[PDB]
């Protein structure tokens, strides 16, 4: 009917007279903010603090907790649902971390939302305005479809090395934000198999299928010990945060920020090639945006912790050393390459450029940060070993 | 028929329209229309509630006749009746700024719609025109606007007072 | 040069291809099953679709709370009652989304094709948004209502009672803790299936009834993405069922998982729906059935025959404990009105003819044990009484079920009454049901979690309540209220001058 | 390298500079006055930021009516007579905000500072935003109300009456047609800081008052881009205040424009917010005396007499025509019912009541023609019985300005009661004050609109509605009625049954 | 007060019992539809056209109107509010016209606004990520700063030629379209500007003054012609169709779509410069938008008009002959900027080829559609004269 056959306490005129009746004359207590009992990481409480922090029902046991008591089920065998024991680190308070850009789901999907309707209109615009004309043939079949396209393997296994962080990490907090790492990875490997297919669509003969570009994952070489140390990083770690720090801080701050940027990006244009750019603008802001919450967790919160400083920077330091050394493997193989580039497309002291700049960037940015002394020249020069 | 949109009136226009086959004699009926039905001027109020209708299908016939007819040049730059626009509107503008009162500049300005108003002018000068005879019309208009008593504006008007109630 | 573009399913058409083969490409999570790698997902998402489609949501979401509602001060003019009730709604709640972020980590951990890491996946970050939306609609209670207390600290102050612990075993623990596929089940197939997405419904409806029209705003979208967490469920079973330990397995867990879940939503929502309103919406008893029995235990189920799952065997005893469980509880409860985060209020006249019409029996029990506690003043600060006295008094011990958590009074119930008490290398063990007795006889170390009268011995009722924080902010009124009015609250030193002290029921066995 | 960006202020630091020089770059608009070339603007805004504010308003508004506002039932939950009244109001605004479009991008073509471009810019780019609001407020009540009819097709079926003749003086033409600083008097010097502003935020009270929570969710959300074309219009001053034009011209376009204005807001608004309301917020005369003499013509204006601006001369003649004139043109409205897309209704007992507490006097005139009009059966269709005929019984013909449109019976009126009528080449003419007559005699050129009598002369009242569309869907209820009631709803045959045929009243004058 | 002073009808017992009472047992109509009456121009009628047809209040008088009279206020001299004389161009119906994108006012500033943020985002990565270090410092001063600067002049001109248009168009679909057009042209007019703003904050030295880029674009050789031929379309034209038409169907879409896509969006890569192509990219994608609704208007609706096609078109072809002229000898003097890239950037071969993709695109897209006899190759060779 107009009406409905149901009545709300709200709007209906007898069930509201008697909510009415019952309500006291004013609020019961005056304070009125959730997560009063929080402590801010900036001037005042945020949204984002208060709708996330202590979400964790941790019990004291499990430094930072509020709660006490041991878990109402275990696993079989004793096993906490949490426990100190998951991981080397430890803390003060597990619920210290702040995401610097704070972002809770909402903001999170909102942001995700836009680029992916800008990305819309973008190709949209891109084929309309005829733009694929300027690309070169063979940067698009051959390094954009098969190099390119395998790196989204690589994407993909650092996507799912979150997996046991999500189910293991120790704090709301936390757990927010390394859930956000994984699936900005993910992402990323679902827009290298968008651009593919955007490719597939415009470009006659192009095939999107991964059979390519998975093959030259799986049994090339170019990407031999990338795939070897992806395939460690993920199935062979079982500490969430050895994970999640090898995986940002070691790493991806290396051989992905090379592969990305001083590669493809680099490269990409020369070749009449801004599609590709557009997607790898979005890896790198991603990047960008993991990067001050990986500093925030393990350099702000556990490197600097006001009692474990000392220790967690050895355990990083540790891994760092750990890791450092399949990375540099993996960039080595990468270097071959360069070698199939047409000739005249890139030098050695372009390479060295950008090899350095990758480094020194990780090093201003992580290395430093935990006392881990790098050698770059010693670096560059172990990974320039790969070229022709 | 006396609708509201649809008439015996209109109709009847319609029929007198589709004979206008030659550039010269549509523009012509075009401006004689204006001259008898259009502004507070016209020769008389009898097609009062349909020469704006009546004169949007006039000027559709003289537009595509007009375009037929032209070179390009011409179609940008003459009126219908094959005067140079912008002498016409030059000429027109120099009368105005000439025009020693507000009752002179009144008939200027009327007097140039009524004869050049698209698809007679060009779109470019007659809205150049707008503009700049506007403007000195409202320059004399609004100069010490009160200060004629209505008694005495009733007469420089010429209107025939019928009633007054107070 | 047309206008072109690519859409989530063109992409996803190629995911299952994204994983690979190598040597330690396996779960790190100990399960008796083996999930098939060729397993698909009923939804085509990929990591940007999905943002849009929740982002839209969100937009509508707070677009009526910060505007629309707002004005109408819908923050405001709900029952006193109810307010209460969404404290322990929204909270609790709250707990179960957030725990099903792990969980679901697990399972996506679990699971070797890709297709289905992919529908896990999307579940993680669905659990996370409701994680956030059942925060936030505490977060806007807290800011807009009638009574902040509890709905500014629930993460803390609900550590001091008896309810929050069944809470966290099916929400939390029973969420995480143990095979992958017996969490899925708690989670996905149970869980789920059978009580959070009606319940989430539900309280739509007992909400609207009673002014609430915040938490219809919030969780009626939270409702829309349920579907793609059943689907995961379903597809765990799937995925399983080709292989030979799930006929010798499947059917325990399953068993073991429902009797779990219901165990605790049984007593528990009907005890929030019926005590923690005053307007409703229908009877827990015909609810329960209709749930359980009806879409579940029937429709639900059944469909998963053809993959070798059966109906609890514990079904006809559930239903059996079901009549007058959430009466039972609600008297424990409210006894311990003193342990909450929130105000209780005793059944007024109209609401007891209520109960006696849809449940009879209900006045000659219930209904005249409140009105004594009443009559006594158990709503007046100054009579210096809490009805836990008169449990003392009249001996009725109550006791915490080791394994669920559930309280239970075995004397005073009007349903399930039963008793087992065990004692093993030096500690006193007490059980309210055959299912439970098993689970903890079989598997002792999966159960040692302390109950309220092991930590709070010897301590002075009062001194627990400070501790933990169950004050307002003037520092000496309790958050916790034995009646929802808004003039004699009870204060620290009313409690503190009762002297009750805590003591180890089981110990009486000694 | 660390992270950096920029805002819209940084890039409007330079927006001045976007502009210039060559001998063409000037205004293609005629005027008397000369817009100062530096002239600046009150916002810094780009066309980025100018979107990213306005969307996030949009969110909020649009969230509220798809979700909450719909969950709640509010389009049908409104008072009868104010769903009626939001048809009007809503689709008369409507076309206020979209000449506003036209007239703002005319004051882009004259202000030559880029900044001064740049505010009117924004002011377009607003009025095609409420342009859209009011279309949606239409467009909701049609698709969620009691009756859609009018809402559903105003934009046609508005043409069949006399009030919307007005409202295009005031709302349309006034905006667009003239010195573009004529035309900025009457939309942000007068219009909407004097009018649609107050009007605009005074709408929202009646609404809510009346159970429309609707209309307060957009029009609380058109008001907050208000205050950039409240500077817009303050700044056309400042910008041609330097100017020995201004001197000469401004004050006599004020007055004009303010007097436009005026005629129909003062009688419209006051009928619409008492006739189209049960529940009432204020007294229009306290309303009208409050905006236009004490806050526009006091305040607001005073701050502008720095700039040679001064009180229009004609506001003492506006407050005097002021008291009764809604009272008069309510009597018009419901006489001539049939030619709306609006029911109408007689005020009821509680509201003469509340009229006569109000307005005394009300009831010895008013009060007693609404009783005879309901004893002549003015609310039944088979009464053979319309308001209009008793006007004709009486000798009382109704006029229409020939200027401001608006409807006039200066024998029954119990307010202005002047008429002045003149033969001007062939044509008669009638005017109702003396403001409007020297507009006509000096500018005749200007004001040559035909009124209903004229168009309508000898047609029959029925065909006139079939053929403009003036019936509901069922193609025989008219959609204008005497009455608001579910029943006895009137025909284009009862309204045949009477035989109403139009007539030309300044005929009668020879 | 915890409720408050003001009593709402939707809510208040007292206040919702009297308006429950006078509700009707059902609605006095079913159709609920509002804008009904609208001839849809797709399958059913859509939100962007029930919100938008018949808006505008005109009378039959001027074609496709709805209403009936002459205006009740005209100009002084007697000028309609709107009227058939605004413009040479005629129709059966002014509200044909459709914006194929759907575009009411809400729609518009979403997109807008998920641009804004996603820009924001991009320059924080792209500062963050430090990518400046890539970009050629003389294309970064002399190109970007002075040429690409000097453009926001151009489409800065081509925004206020829509000015009378916003206030002469002849209906509710037309000038929200066209006001759309106009809007974007500002807004990437204030993105060339906010680049250059954005380079004065991570580039030392680097001056965000207009000084510069206005003393090119005024006094300059490069852009002589094309600001010629913009205070031409702009304030020459007095016909708000001819100002429209010519603006995107003739003068940008050969001239414009030059220099953005030929000549900046072209060479920038080859200079490491991945921020103007970032913002061109926009300027692109908007105008692909407004040519799907230039070429609704003008060729779907006005030149396929059923009564006035034959003479929409001849009108078309003059006003396309009238300003191809001027726009050749835009493209021309731009010609002259060719001479100042470092010598290897580009050849003959290369200019030329990109000439003749924005001719052929032309062709295709809006000269063919009238009928216009364009010879692409005296076009490109008229261009071509200007190279030094
Ligand atoms: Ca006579
Ligand atoms: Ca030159
Ligand atoms: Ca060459
Ligand atoms: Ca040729
Ligand atoms: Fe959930
Ligand atoms: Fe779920
Ligand atoms: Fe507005
Ligand atoms: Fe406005």
């Amino acid at each position: 009917s107009m009406l409905g056959e149901r009545r709300r306490g709200l709007t209906d005129p007898e069930m509201a007279a008697v909510i009415l009746k019952a309500l006291p004359e004013a609020p019961l207590d005056g304070n009125n903010k959730m997560g009063y009992f929080v402590t801010p990481r900036w001037k005042r409480l945020t949204e984002y603090e208060a709708l996330t922090v202590y979400a964790q029902p941790n019990a004291d046991w499990i430094a930072g907790g509020l709660d006490w008591g041991d878990w109402t089920q275990k696993f079989h065998g004793g096993r906490p649902s949490w426990g100190n024991e998951t991981t080397e680190l430890r803390t003060v308070d597990w619920f210290k971390h702040r995401d610097p850009l704070r972002r809770w789901h909402a903001p999170y999907v909102k942001d995700k939302a836009e680029e992916w309707r800008y990305t819309d209109r973008f190709l949209q615009g891109y084929s309309a305005d005829g733009q694929i004309r300027a690309m070169n043939p063979t940067w698009r079949d051959e390094f954009i479809n098969r190099y390119w396209g395998a790196f989204l393997f690589n994407e993909y296994g650092l996507f799912n090395a979150h997996s046991q962080g999500a189910r293991e990490a120790l704090s709301d907090v936390t757990r927010v934000s390394l859930a956000f790492w994984g699936f900005d990875k993910i992402d990323i490997a679902q827009m290298i198999q968008l651009e593919r297919g955007f490719l597939a669509k415009i470009v006659p003969g192009f095939d999107e299928s991964t059979a390519v570009p998975k093959a030259e994952w799986t049994n090339g070489e170019v990407y031999k010990s990338a795939r070897l140390a992806v395939e460690g990083l993920w199935q062979e770690v079982f500490d969430w945060n050895e994970s999640a720090f090898s995986v940002h801080a070691v790493y991806d701050a290396l051989f992905g920020q090379f592969v990305r940027r001083e590669f493809f990006q680099r490269l990409a244009p020369r070749f009449g090639d801004n599609l590709t750019p557009f997607f790898i603008n979005q890896a790198q802001t991603y990047f960008q945006i993991a990067k001050q919450g990986v500093q925030d967790l393990y350099y702000n919160c556990l490197g600097d912790d006001p009692e474990f400083s000392d220790y967690n920077r050895t355990v990083m330091r540790n891994w760092t050393g750990k890791w450092l050394e399949p990375t540099i493997a993996a960039l080595r193989d990468f270097m071959g390459l360069f070698a199939k580039l047409p000739a005249g497309t890139t030098d050695k002291e372009e390479i060295t450029a950008s090899l350095y700049r990758v480094v020194d960037d990780w090093i201003e940015d992580y290395a430093s940060r935990i006392d881990f002394k790098a050698d770059r020249d010693q670096i560059v020069k172990a990974v320039l070993a790969g070229l022709k | 028929k006396l609708g509201i949109h649809s008439n015996d009136t209109r109709d009847a226009w319609v029929n007198k329209i589709a004979q206008l086959n030659t550039l010269e004699k549509a523009a012509e009926m075009l401006k004689q229309f204006r001259m008898d039905h259009t502004t507070p001027f016209r020769n008389s109020y009898e097609l009062d509630n349909d020469y704006l209708w009546i004169e949007a299908k006039l000027e559709e016939k003289v537009a595509v006749l007009k375009a037929r007819a032209f070179n390009e040049v011409d179609f940008r730059h003459k009126t219908a009746f094959g005067e140079d626009a912008k002498s016409v509107l030059d000429g027109t503008v120099a009368k105005m700024n000439a025009a020693k009162d507000k009752w002179e500049a009144e008939k200027i300005h009327i007097g140039f719609r009524q004869a050049y108003k698209p698809p007679i002018m060009p779109v470019n000068y007659f809205l150049d025109g707008e503009r700049q005879l506007g403007t000195r019309l409202m320059e004399l208009r609004n100069l010490n606007y009160y200060d004629t008593p209505l008694e005495e504006l009733r007469k420089q008007r010429g209107v025939r007072v019928v009633h007054l109630q107070s | 040069r047309a206008p072109t573009s690519v859409n989530a399913q063109e992409v996803h058409r190629w995911l299952q291809s994204f994983n690979w083969d190598f040597k330690n490409n396996r779960t790190k999570y100990a399960t008796k099953y083996k999930m098939a790698n060729e397993t698909k997902e009923q939804f085509k998402l990929i990591a940007k679709e999905y943002a849009r489609m929740e982002a839209v949501k969100d937009e509508r979401q707070f677009g009526s709370l910060q505007d629309a509602l707002t004005r109408l001060n819908a923050g405001v003019r709900v029952h006193p009652k109810w307010n209460e009730t969404m404290k322990v709604v929204s909270n609790f709640l709250e707990v179960g989304e957030y725990n099903a972020i792990a969980a679901t980590g697990m399972l996506w951990d679990s699971a070797q094709a890709a297709e289905q890491k992919n529908g896990y996946l999307a579940q993680v970050l669905d659990e996370i948004r409701h994680t956030h939306q059942c925060a936030y609609v505490n977060y806007y209670f807290a800011k807009n209502g009638q009574d902040p207390a509890g709905h500014n600290d629930a993460r803390r102050t609900r550590t001091i009672g008896p309810l929050w612990k069944g809470m966290k075993r099916v929400f939390s623990d029973g969420f995480i803790s143990g095979d992958a596929v017996e969490c899925s089940l708690n989670l996905q197939l149970v869980g789920e299936a059978c009580f959070t997405n009606p319940l989430i419904v539900a309280v739509t409806e007992w909400a609207a009834a009673n002014g609430d029209e915040i938490t219809p705003t919030v969780f009626l979208s939270i409702e829309t993405d349920e579907l793609r967490h059943m689907a995961n469920g379903y597809q765990t079973v799937v995925s399983i069922a080709n292989d030979p330990a799930s006929a010798k397995y499947l059917n325990t867990d399953l068993n073991n998982a429902f009797w779990t879940q219901q165990k605790y939503f049984t007593p528990v929502l009907g005890m929030l729906f019926e005590y923690g309103s005053k307007f409703k919406v229908e009877p827990w008893v015909k609810t329960w059935d209709r749930w359980v029995y009806e879409d579940w235990g029937g429709i639900w189920i059944g469909r998963l025959g053809k993959y070798g799952v059966e109906s609890p065997r514990s079904l006809k005893d559930a239903k059996q404990d079901a009549y007058w469980a959430h009466h039972d509880l609600y008297l424990l409860a409210y006894a311990l009105w003193p342990t909450g985060f929130f105000r209780l209020a005793l059944p007024d006249q109209e609401e007891m003819e209520w109960f006696e019409a849809n449940y009879p029996g209900w006045y000659d029990h219930y209904g005249k044990i409140y009105e004594e506690w009443r009559a006594r003043g158990c709503e007046d600060p100054s009579s210096g009484f809490i009805p836990l006295m008169w449990f003392i008094e009249n001996n009725h011990p109550i006791y915490i079920d080791r394994v669920s958590q559930v309280p239970f009074c075995p004397s005073l119930a009007k349903g399930a009454s039963t008793l087992r008490v065990h004692e093993y290398n030096g500690e006193m063990h007490t059980f309210s049901d055959q299912w439970g007795e098993r689970m903890w006889l079989a598997e002792p170390e999966r159960y040692e979690c302390q109950n309220i009268f092991e930590q709070y011995e010897g301590r002075e009722l009062s001194e627990v309540i400070a501790e933990l924080h169950g004050l307002r902010s003037d520092g000496k009124t309790l958050i916790a209220q034995p009646h929802v009015r808004g003039d004699k609250l009870w204060t620290l030193d009313d409690i503190k001058r009762l002297n009750c002290v805590f003591k180890n029921p089981v110990k009486a066995f000694n």
